[PDB]
């Protein structure tokens, strides 16, 4: 959690596993709309 | 060429009519016969005959132009045509890099 | 009956001009035109939902961008398998010379799309653009989600019964086999049914009464589209009376001097 | 090539036969002079038009889009209005312009 | 860039001209007129209505 919120705050920021790779994809297009909203 | 369009209602209230001489014999019976054809719908039927029916823009009286809520697909096309225009130019450089 | 029987000399009231009333008394020229119009409750559009979230981009852009995602995420497969799509789903996630200009023209491509989604999304929280209702009466007849009817007995129900026009005949074959009863008892009951229908019922009536309800509380109905027919009120005098012609020549002096329209603009 | 009442067609031509159907009279269709309407001169006070040919005996009835006015009502007998109208607005309907690259 | 795009969308979202007699009398880009001598011009001459 100390490195997951370290990586979630670092993945909130910018807009190697297939399961974690598709996690990075849905979080952008969701935040991309609220920043637009 | 059906380039005009009636907008809004009418500003004033007026109308046409059939005229007969004062004291003419055919005065009241025609006045009665007009009320007969208006109520029998023969007036609005003939109004619809030489206007909409035999009219040349019978299609320009049914379509409607409204304020679209969404964004146009056409303006976004200018981006999709420059993206795939880069994806295609990109695969052209992949082959010269695989031989050198 | 008060004019033919002598119990009155003249009458000034919203009285429709007909053929049967013309064979007993003398009618004057009309002082106010009207016709069968349409009355519906203002499109408030206070119904927020998900069909309005994707409202910015159209139903054809939301479904066209994905053909570019998988079209770019599959190019990264070719320019470099289950790890390339694992990198491209991780590349279209966060925003060789071949694979370079791939994820950059894709940048400048997602530039405009995110720039455009935000642009129009402000265009409808600015003006609700609430007033977008059906107006043409021919449009009112081609659907059944929202019922519509008229008065149980009056001049309005007899207009659609004997019409030889194609548009109005189909309006009649509906209300004859429409259950439950789409007909109301009085005019005070018909206006009260459109208000408690969540915008799922309509009512047709004259344009003088329809233009009068729109300017009164609670201010929700609005006359849509032109009227359907042509009709007008009038003033009556007995046959052979000494005021039949003297009054007929007085009303036309009123409409020309802009008096009837200044009176129509006064009490409406 | 035609003759009589078949030469002319339009709203009034069908209105004439329908008026002559509920009153039954042989009607001859004639065109007024120089496409005239109901008007009165200020100097000579002479009427002209379809209204003029009804007060001077050159015709028996006039069926046409004739504006119902008071100056015309004091001289002839207008029937009930068979067509309501009013001054409206005409704008060239646009928005057919197509966005491009 | 994203800031300039939203301005033009809102100007046309105003939807002008709307259908009415006053909207025609409120703006002067799209001018308007009638006939020189007839029942139409004489209507506005002696009209005692503000609009």
């Amino acid at each position: 959690i100390f490195n997951s919120l370290w990586f979630s705050l670092g993945a909130f920021m910018q807009q190697r596993s297939l399961s974690g790779r598709i996690v990075g994809g849905v979080w952008w297009f969701f935040t991309l709309i609220i920043i637009s909203s | 060429p059906c380039d005009t369009m009636k907008v809004g209602g009418n500003l004033d209230s007026k109308g046409y009519g059939i005229a007969t001489p004062k004291g003419s014999s055919l005065g009241t019976p025609v006045n009665l016969a007009v009320l007969k054809l208006s109520e029998q719908g023969v007036l609005d039927k003939l109004k619809n005959k030489w206007w909409y029916d035999k009219g040349e823009c019978g299609a320009k009286d049914s379509g409607s132009k409204e304020k679209t809520s969404a964004l146009s697909l056409s303006n976004v096309a200018g981006v999709f045509y420059i993206l795939v225009g880069g994806l295609g130019l990109a695969m052209l450089v992949a082959l010269i890099e695989f031989c050198y | 009956g008060e004019l033919v029987y002598g119990k009155a000399d003249i009458a000034i009231a919203p009285l429709t001009i007909t053929l049967v009333r013309e064979e007993v008394i003398d009618f004057s020229k009309p002082f106010m035109s009207l016709g069968i119009s349409i009355m519906i409750k203002k499109p408030q559009k206070s119904k927020p939902g998900v069909f309005s979230f994707l409202d910015p981009l159209a139903y054809e852009i939301w479904m066209c961008i994905v053909f570019a995602y998988i079209g770019v995420s599959v190019v990264l497969f070719l320019v470099s398998i289950f790890n390339s799509l694992w990198f491209s789903l991780g590349a279209f996630m966060q925003q060789s010379l071949s694979g370079r200009i791939v994820g950059g023209v894709w940048w400048f491509f997602t530039l405009i799309i995110i720039s455009s989604y935000t642009a129009n999304l402000a265009a409808f929280l600015t003006v609700e653009r609430m007033v977008s209702p059906i107006e043409s009466a021919e449009d009112l007849s081609k659907q059944t989600e929202i019922a519509y009817g008229t008065l149980d007995s009056g001049s309005t129900k007899e207009f659609f019964r004997r019409s030889k026009i194609a548009v109005f005949d189909k309006m009649w074959t509906y209300m004859r086999s429409a259950e439950p009863s789409v007909f109301v008892r009085t005019t005070a009951e018909g206006v009260a049914r459109v208000r408690k229908s969540k915008g799922k019922y309509a009512y047709l009536l004259e344009s003088t009464m329809n233009e009068y309800i729109e300017q009164r509380k609670p201010c929700d109905t609005m006359k849509v589209g032109g009227n359907l027919d042509s009709k007008g009120y009038g003033i009556a005098t007995p046959k052979g009376s000494s005021l039949g012609t003297p009054v007929n020549l007085a009303v036309l002096k009123l409409s020309e001097q802009g008096v009837l329209d200044k009176l129509k603009n006064k009490w409406w | 090539m035609l003759e009589g009442n078949e030469r002319y067609e339009g709203y009034c031509v069908d209105l004439a036969a329908e008026i002559a159907k509920h009153c039954g009279f042989k009607y001859k269709l004639t065109i007024v002079g120089d496409g005239k309407y109901g008007a009165r001169d200020a100097d000579t006070k002479i009427w002209n038009g379809m209204v003029g040919e009804l007060v001077y005996g050159k015709a028996d009835i006039a069926i046409a889009p004739l504006t119902i006015t008071l100056v015309r009502e004091e001289v002839i007998d207008f029937s009930k209005p068979f067509m309501s109208l009013g001054i409206s607005i005409m704008i060239k309907k646009p928005q057919k312009s197509k966005p491009g690259v």
